[PDB]
């Protein structure tokens, strides 16, 4: 869809779930796309600037994760298509993880970027 | 298993490349000329030419076709072996963390290793701990 493409450059961010690739003004006005239910990002600043960040690198144009070599290889198959990232560093304070594994979505590491 | 082609782009170009292949896929995918192309491949530490996967090489030919950005590398397309599939998508150590030690590129402490303090969440300054080296005006004048 046309709201999963960022729409300006500057001033943009990845999620450390599903590492969407988007700018702040839709991180806070539609929000994460591939997760609404369990994150609950839209509508604030303050639940956007403390899960997702802007320590990432890497984009990749994801089109069809149900037949690609890339979406797998990223566990990122039973995503929405769309622009996401490679390797989304950082992790979540112990404050949202705890309610992740009692909902049912196991928080996996998305940083692939080896270190040294 | 889809194979990856490499194209040739302009240099600085590179993110303003993916941004406008993106839209043309989404201003294409409901009209009768779609675009085959699963994702393009645009590292951050590389600068000149980026990735595309494609099944054949005809389709990267189709859908580049237009394209002012990709109209120097349009007549020819290479193609990586498979092992090739995998260091693309490596990267080594973003680069935003506290407490860490960076260097400056302008000012007066050029190639000086500092450390990092506090991070503004505006994305606008940083927050540095250097060592001042200036003489407390006393020799200059
Ligand atoms: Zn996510």
């Amino acid at each position: 869809a046309l709201e999963t493409v960022p729409k300006d450059l500057r001033h943009l961010r990845a999620c450390l779930l599903c590492s969407l690739v988007k700018t702040i003004d839709q991180f806070e006005y539609d929000g994460c796309d591939n997760c609404d239910a369990y994150l609950q990002m839209k509508g604030n600043r303050e639940m956007v600037y403390d899960c997702t960040s802007s320590s990432f690198d890497g984009i990749i144009a994801m089109m069809s994760p149900e037949d690609s070599w890339v979406s797998k290889w990223q566990r990122v198959s039973n995503f929405k298509p769309g622009v996401y990232a490679v390797s989304v560093t950082g992790r979540l304070p112990q404050g949202i993880v705890r309610e992740l594994k009692s909902r049912g979505v196991a928080y996996k590491s998305r940083d692939t970027a080896i270190k040294t | 298993d889809p194979n990856l082609w490499t194209v040739k782009c302009k240099i600085g170009e590179e993110r303003a490349t993916a941004i406008s292949l993106m839209r043309k896929f989404i201003a294409y995918q409901f009209t009768d000329t779609p675009l085959q192309i699963k994702s393009v491949v645009a590292p951050e530490h590389v600068k000149g030419y980026i990735y595309v996967e494609a099944y054949k090489q005809t389709h990267v030919k189709q859908a580049i076709e237009g394209v002012g950005n990709l109209r120097l590398g349009y007549w020819n397309q290479q193609m990586v072996p498979i092992k090739e599939m995998t260091d693309v998508l490596k990267v080594v150590k973003a680069n935003l963390k506290p407490k860490s030690w960076v260097r400056l590129k302008r000012g007066i402490y050029k190639d000086d290793i500092a450390q990092v303090d506090y991070v503004e969440p505006s994305q606008n300054t940083i927050s540095l701990k250097m060592i001042p080296r200036i003489d407390y005006d006393r020799i200059k004048a």
